[PDB]
RNA sequence: GAACUGGCGAUGCGGGAUGAACCGAACGUAGAGUUAAGGUGCCGGAAUACACGCUCAUCAGACACCACAAAAGGUGUUAGU
RNA sequence: UUUGCUCCACACAAUAUAGAUGGAUACGAAUAAGGCGUCCUUGUGGCGUCGCUGAACCAUAGCAGGCUAGCAACGGUGCACUUGGCGGAAAGGCCUUGGGUGCUUGCUGGCGAAUUGCAAUGUCAUUUUGCGUGGGGAUAAAUCAUUUGUAUACGACUUAGA
């Protein structure tokens, strides 16, 4: 479901005669489409306040597009996830270009390096870092030097034919 | 000229098949220079010729034809699929046929 | 972590000329040539001013940027190697028997003998490698010197020499007899 | 698209090779394969001894001469590679096992004939770089194959006519460049290059 | 008496290097590296050639050995300032690699009467030329 | 040895190599199309697809039922508090 | 042994094809490096250029390809002859000297084709042979039976016999 888009979900609990206009509470959810997003909207509602899908509703859901899309940023992202034999809390720093592709990037790396699926990880916090000095990962931090640039050692060619005639080479 | 070829090569690889059972009346065929479904797209319903020999003379010839033309492709890499009014025979698996370019729509 | 690059520095004194093409270093300083073949490495080498070589590793992991550090002592020590030389001393150490080392020809080649280690009638030869030379140092008693350009081949002949006077059915620590590296320095003394 | 396609089997990873040639030949393609000394399996030398020795120690136990056959030549290993990629024991499979050669070195005529490659089961261009790879030839020899020595003199002989060939095709290369250069920039040049040629 | 290390030179990913994308929507036109993202991916820009400012996989585009001087993340309109200044477009054309990619297009584009002229071409060039190796 | 339900027995078919019971799906005789479960290096029909990482094992690992593995350890390497 | 055997030529008959339909188009080595060209105070040398696929190169027009005269030039390409070499990993192929002869679409010239009826592989290849024709060449053995015992259940083995 790494598609992900990000929605906000505003929702309440049903009015009733005593309490009319309940409080409006909104979320931000990364999920593939819209459905995902109410649900996980009731899950994380369920799991802090007292109020069910059955005894609320759904006032508004909005995609939420990246600002700024096409700008190199550097976002801090707090998880917290469910390993096999207990409940963690992580920090991580994702280098991209939107919210929507870090946590992607973030999904797929927390599978990678944690064998953490996505339900077993709830996003705390996805936050971009203002500016440098503040990144602490040194994955983040090597890409942020001045006039940065490497090359890219031992290039392999894609060959179209089962056959080459050449004997190729990897230069670049 | 040296060449008089007015066909494309082709080879008749197997039937139609699953893992454990396969299906003679359609035929799965490679097509010299067709590696994409986009480009097999272009020889469909051409007529196919598998060409073979006999020792007995029939009807003026000792050189018999099975027709045959492509009906759609097969997976991802060019593969078509073909139906002959009778089937291949299955010892063709690896042998080569001939497909026309007609009927043409260019 | 597969750091983006790293780098380096090797110094070229001024007699010494390296070469490298593909990774096969040539060391040439005003002692000889040493030759080394660093083709499963895969490192980048590049001259900066004649008197500096870098070398580099661009998107290595941790092993591999050890691996790096490693090329960098190789060729130091071969750049050492064709400047100073290399030079290890032995001593020999019996409590009885004493142990009697002599340079011998059995047929074109140099062999160190050894007689009389704790006693034995077994005689026992240590081939020397090429370019290691040996001699038997005066105004100290019982010590061997293996000098050479190279201290891989001048090492490896003293654990060579070290080894086949190692005791057998006895406590080690109690027969303590053999011959064991007591220096490892250059030849040139400064 | 060759009647006979010959491939130079060094820098080859004998599995990938294996399969590409099986394909083929099942397919109804031609195949000989040249220079199976100079195979390339991954793994460690001593990891695909020790997995040889494995293969070593299975035998008919009432009857060694029927059990499985340990075959020690590089082509040989090569080809029983080949075998549990080819249905062998049908009419089909003995066909396609009867379209292939393999051989170590390039004997005749196949020394006067151009070999090419198989990028999708070349080493350089599959495995990581600074990951280990084995030698069919020194592992052959290890196993108790007994041609390397004859194999490696008789390639260098081939490699030095080979190489007197090269520097002659070299020479007429270069004649024949440097006359088609003379003879650009003429008329029918001009109208080649606006068509493309 | 000089020493000497063959440099083993690349092509750099760096700020300003002129890439050619080699499938996706573009698939064959030239853009320029905007800003690193990570080891694998960049952002690139080719406002010339009408390609979007996106982030794309080093695995999408191939390097050439072009570059002009770029600043760090710089914007679509000084990306086109600076691509005109540079003339990158001319500096490509005149590379045999853009000359073969040209080459076979107009090779695909022939028709078939165009390809009897090619032949017939080819064969009065190769009298002329098979009378000048016999000559040599 | 009991409970509820679904099955096998009484049942072929596609998949799990193989198998009463699992997964999918239940069956007149055919044609065409699309799929299920399962797969797409080769055997073997179908991407040696694309993408992000992890792992090198001188007993690697590789799919549910299912054809086992533990307590306890490692400056191996990778993320993190 | 119905005047046997064998090898070149040759037209005939069969034959049966794991599958021809322009060309299998020759360095080696490396890939965190190389190819090619050029220059020199010959190197692990300088300089330039190339790759990013064979999407190439060669070939490729003519009744499945018929009939002909020249022009610059002595080219291109078959067929027999021939000169010398080279190749033993399974060489059985590669290169070259000279003349003869056919074609040449490099260019400009001259005639024909139809009715296979609107397509039908529309037969052009490659094997193995048997019967004839006309030239060349060669002119045995093995087994049974008998015999030996270095052998042996029988076969087999090992010996001998004009």
């Amino acid at each position: 479901m790494a598609h992900f888009k990000e929605y906000q979900v505003i929702g309440r609990r049903l009015p009733t005669e005593s309490v009319p206009e309940p409080k409006l509470f909104r979320m931000r959810i990364f999920a593939s489409n819209e459905v995902i997003a109410k649900s996980r909207y009731w899950y994380f509602l369920q799991k802090l306040h007292k109020v069910k899908k059955a005894s609320g509703e759904i006032v508004s859901i909005n995609q939420i597009n990246e600002a700024h899309p096409t700008k190199v940023k550097n976002f801090g992202v707090w998880v917290r996830y469910d390993s096999r034999s207990g409940t963690h809390n992580m920090y991580k720093e994702i280098r991209d270009v939107s919210r929507v592709a870090a946590v992607e990037t973030l999904y797929q790396d927390m599978a990678a390096r944690h064998r953490a699926r996505f339900r077993s990880i709830h996003i705390l916090k996805v936050a971009e870092i203002e500016k440098t000095a503040d990144v602490k990962r040194q994955y983040v931090k090597q890409f942020l030097t001045k006039d940065l640039k490497f090359p890219l050692p031992h290039r392999v060619q894609k060959s179209t034919k089962t056959f080459s005639y050449k004997r190729p080479s990897t230069f670049y | 000229a040296e060449s008089h070829r007015l066909y494309v090569k082709g080879k008749h690889l197997s039937y139609q098949r699953s893992k454990r059972v396969n299906n003679p009346n359609v035929s799965l065929i490679k097509i010299e220079g067709v590696a994409t479904p986009q480009d097999a797209q272009f020889y469909l319903g051409k007529r196919i010729a598998y060409v073979y020999r006999a020792s007995k003379e029939v009807r003026g010839s000792k050189i018999r034809v099975m027709w045959g033309k492509v009906t759609r492709t097969h997976g991802n890499s060019g593969v078509v699929r073909a139906t002959f009014r009778n089937n291949l025979p299955a010892k063709t698996f690896g042998a080569s046929v001939r497909i026309f370019l007609y009927p043409s729509n260019i | 972590m597969k750091y983006i690059q790293t780098e380096q520095q090797i110094e070229v004194p001024e007699g010494v000329t390296v070469s490298i093409k593909s990774r096969i270093v040539k060391v040439v300083g005003p002692r000889g040539t040493l030759t080394k073949n660093l083709k499963h490495i895969d490192v980048t080498f590049t001259k900066v001013n004649n008197q500096l070589i870098k070398v580099a590793v661009h998107n290595g992991g941790r092993k591999h940027v050890a691996a790096l550090r490693t090329v960098k002592s190789l060729v130091d020590n071969m750049i050492t190697g064709v400047t100073k030389g290399y030079k290890y001393k032995m001593r020999y150490v019996y409590a009885h028997f004493p142990i009697n080392v002599n340079i011998v020809e059995k047929d074109g080649a140099k062999f160190i003998e050894v007689r009389n280690f704790l006693g034995d009638k077994k005689i026992r030869n240590v081939p020397v490698r090429d370019g290691v030379t040996i001699e038997f140092s005066t105004n100290v008693k019982d010590e061997i010197v293996l000098s050479g350009n190279s201290v891989e081949d001048v090492s490896q002949n003293a654990a060579d020499l070290q080894q086949i006077c190692r005791v057998r059915n006895k406590d080690i620590r109690k027969f303590l007899d053999g011959i064991y590296v007591s220096h490892k320095g250059f030849i040139t003394e400064d | 698209v060759e009647p006979v396609v010959v491939i130079d089997g060094k820098g080859h990873l004998v599995g990938r090779l294996a399969s590409v040639v099986a394909k083929q030949l099942l397919n109804g393609q031609k195949i000989v394969v040249v220079r199976a000394e100079e195979l390339n399996i991954s793994g460690e030398f001593f990891r695909n001894k020790l997995k040889y020795h494995d293969f070593l120690r299975k035998a008919t136990a009432f009857n060694k001469t029927r059990g499985p056959f340990h075959f020690r030549a590089p082509s040989r290993i090569f080809y029983k590679a080949l075998r549990g990629m080819v249905s062998h024991k049908t009419a089909r499979g003995k066909a396609a096992l009867e379209r292939l050669k393999v051989f170590e070195g390039i004997p005749p005529p196949y020394d006067k004939k151009k070999r090419v490659v198989v990028p999708q089961a070349l080493r350089v261009l599959r495995l990581k770089p600074g990951r280990k790879y084995t030698t069919l030839g020194k592992l052959s020899t290890s196993v108790g194959w007994k041609y390397e020595d004859v194999v490696a003199k008789l390639e260098a002989k081939r490699k030095v006519s080979s190489a007197e060939y090269y520097a002659k095709k070299r020479a007429f290369t270069k004649k024949v460049a440097s006359a088609n250069a003379t003879a650009a920039e003429s008329d029918v040049a001009k109208q080649l290059a606006a068509l493309g040629y | 008496t000089d020493s000497i290390v063959k440099a083993s030179n690349w092509r750099l990913v760096e700020v300003g290097r002129v890439v050619l994308i080699k499938k996706g929507q573009s698939a064959g036109k030239l853009a320029a590296i905007v800003e690193i993202i990570d080891q694998k991916k960049v952002l690139i820009d080719g406002p010339k050639a009408g390609v979007p400012r996106q982030a794309i996989n080093l695995g999408q585009v191939v390097l050439t050995p072009l570059t002009f001087a770029l600043p760090r993340g710089a914007r679509t309109a000084t990306v086109s300032k600076k691509w005109a200044a540079a003339a990158v477009c001319e500096k490509w054309a005149a590379s045999s690699w853009a000359k073969k990619i040209a080459q076979r297009e107009r090779r695909a584009a022939l028709t078939d009467f165009e390809r009897f002229q090619v032949m017939v071409l080819r064969k009065q060039k190769r009298y002329t030329v098979k009378k000048a190796l016999a000559k040599a």
